[PDB]
């Protein structure tokens, strides 16, 4: 049982969702989301005449504002009974001490346990903007779903009419049907972030190979985005206007492991769609005497006396994130 | 003789 | 309602036109601007004969001197419902406290304010140095056309004739281009900020690619400038003798958002372009009586008595920012 | 015979693999390597119902847990007969001195040796991703097939079907198969590393030559990694997306010298994979007695007393570095 200070990572390294998209972070006192206490978009434009000033203006009254936040907190053990990842010959002196292998072995179960509650997190940003459907379901808990209302023109699909695995693989250019998906997307898209063998089809056609920038030409931060996190973002590169990212991230689940995103889908929108990370409480007596009720995330680190006579590291946390507009973002299965 | 035993040429300080 | 002092921001990155080409602030104790009264360009070159002096030298009466500035006073509540945006951890008691909730919350509503005002002058400043033409309109009051006076040659079109899509992608070099429209500018062009699909087939071109240069080679203080405010422009490089930028901000309307820049557009001048901000009357009764008729900006905090007992943020402004010489910039449309 | 302490180095300049991909150290108090005891990659989806907690969770019992490590311990003579290495003309008068010339020759042999033990597991590394089978064997030794389990499509031949020699040495794009191969390698390939003549039939295509940017355009520290290790690994440039890297590193055998790198061979992979190192028991009595026997390498300094009356360095290290994931690269032989 160490101290709640004992939660220095400094490794904030989201898959570009939770950090670029998804930004707009609400940790509430209460249980649940309550979209019509979120101000969100304001009421914003009516002045008033050069005589007197009108009513007040509140937080327009979100139409839906009950969901129940994925209150996950999981655990682990940091028995000192296991040789740990030992850091090319630093000392392992001090990893035969007790102190720093509980100490660095919390640190490891820490870190497990906060890039376990972001990978699910990222699952929850790939259904958010895939579907605008969100499953906050569980054993022993209701399937709630959760739907920021995703419009039918944002899931219309390339699959319907002609497919660009039936079109020429030489002469036909996809960037029509780009831009023809993008049109009714609320703004404008400036990353075409594919599944790996969706982009494969999408670049099959010449039209694209010989369209598309493999230059650097630094548009922005994203090329600061992908050195960062070089595992699972890929910037393949400028088809002039727009960028071209590929995404093949993967979740390594229970028994076996597969990749976050599906066969063949596209969501078409900006860099800067506005996304909630609604928090709700932190059922934990620390967390309400202290005042940790409304915030992001609690670790702990605590001994059982008793039957389980042990010491555990403890992480709780609450997110019910979802996008503001689900219009934003047209989501495509491809071809 | 002087191999199992050096001494350098440099202020004692240093040489020490 | 708290003082007008708390009114703190050090905050000023607006991008690269209000600070950059319209340093030339004139906020007036009068309604309208009087570009008469504005001295501008002084009548700057006769001398005297060596036996005596001449006549008196005014401000040379300017042709045009009455458009209506855009008086812009919006307001908010900071009621003390919400749950504000936390930094991270920084002791959320004082926010529990309503003192400091209250106090942050008029900063973030003011803050708010300041950059919507920002936001909606760098629209006029895109449409002033993009047609010469600025639409001073809204319901309830009459549209006028402010004009600087943007010349036919400073419009001229790159569609009429021959397009650069319509040229060859490898062989053509729109250097010629570059200065057949800088030439009419009533000066030397060293920005050649674009729009993204403006920039994108400008360097479709491959002359542009291997004329271009990607290095550093720091020029000015627009190297600082991007440092600043990496968001939305972007110093693409060299081009040998000319900077290459490309501008890619945009404004998030009342339901939907989009970028500043049309399509494809071009403004050819230079970074010391002379531009006014002509400010007019701020109409309130606290700005009279404490002599803010003449100035930049009003906030105040103030609570109503009554129908709508509350308290709110409230700020004014009415600049009228243009550019002294339309003619210093050639605005082209694009291929 | 001088004292452990005095192995002192700071020389680590591995060619990018075991410094790179392979950084993943365990060293063991046991004689072989035991996946099953490595927690490798977590069992990292599960969270449980909001109500209790569920059952404890191991390390996932890897399937395959022994293999034999390379328990390589050679050793030389430092005789003070010969004259040394003599960097220019720091005084030879302490070359003179027997302590002098004894101890920078136990430098000297060390450096080699554990050059040496890089060199071999630098040829170990290269087999493993190469064909994911390693060959420990030695004379008066078993050799046992270590297979970390590469797939037939991590195997697939450029000979296969068309040649890149039999092709268009001026259209031909090899593009194509570079994602081809990428495409079933489990992950983003950011590194394109040829031997020299693989290379060279890479760049003989036009559209390589004027795909590629010779430019910095400094993506990561690969480039500080480079002039680090300006010797064998050649940076080519940028491909746009990729990077393009050489390795010509050469082993000199026992009476010759050879490439590490076969005639014309690839691997596409991620620069993150993960890596094992592995590391067996060290049979060295004062190794156990003072507790080396996890560790990764170990020198001594010694006398024999009687028929082999000399003084020796000995070096001692049992690498069994592995590849992970298999199935990350896909190693194809080129035309």
């Amino acid at each position: 049982a160490q101290l709640l200070a004992a939660n220095e990572q400094k490794f904030k390294f989201d898959p570009l969702f939770l950090r670029l998209f998804f930004r707009e972070s609400y940790p509430f006192t209460t249980e649940k989301v309550y979209l019509s206490q979120i101000p969100g978009l304001v009421n914003m434009a009516l002045y008033v005449s050069p005589i007197v000033s009108g009513e007040v203006i509140r937080s327009r009254g979100g139409s839906t504002s009950e969901f129940t936040p994925g209150y996950v907190k999981p655990k682990h053990e940091v028995n000192p009974q296991m040789t740990l990842r030992r850091l090319p010959d630093e000392d392992p002196q001090n990893l035969a001490d007790p102190a720093y292998r509980r100490r660095r072995i919390i640190m490891q179960n820490m870190r497990d346990e906060e890039l376990a509650i972001a990978q699910v997190e990222e699952m929850q940003a790939v259904s958010a903007v895939l579907k605008g459907k969100y499953t906050m379901t569980g054993e022993a808990f209701d399937p709630v779903e959760v739907d920021m209302g995703r419009s039918e023109e944002n899931n219309i699909t390339q699959s319907g009419g002609t497919e660009w695995s039936k079109r020429d693989k030489s002469t036909y250019d996809p960037t029509d049907d780009i831009e023809a998906y993008a049109l009714n997307a609320s703004g404008v898209v400036n990353i075409i972030v594919f599944d790996p063998k969706g982009w494969a089809l999408f670049r099959s056609f010449k039209a694209v190979k010989e369209k598309l920038d493999t230059r650097r030409g630094s548009n922005s931060e994203l090329e600061t985005a992908v050195k960062d996190l070089g595992k699972a973002v890929s910037y393949k590169g400028m088809y002039g206007d727009v960028a071209i990212v590929v995404y093949s991230g993967q979740y390594v689940e229970n028994g076996v492991k597969k990749n976050f995103l599906p066969d063949n889908t596209m969501v078409l929108g900006n860099t800067q769609a506005r996304g909630l990370r609604t928090y709700g409480c932190i059922q934990d007596a620390d967390a309400q005497r202290e005042g940790i009720n409304a915030s992001a995330r609690y670790p702990k680190n605590w001994v059982t006396t008793g039957d389980p006579a042990r010491e555990f590291t403890m992480i709780q946390s609450a997110p019910l994130m979802l996008l503001a507009d689900p219009d934003e973002f047209v989501s495509v299965q491809l071809a | 003789q002087l191999r199992s035993w050096n001494p350098p040429s440099e202020s004692v300080d240093a040489a020490l």
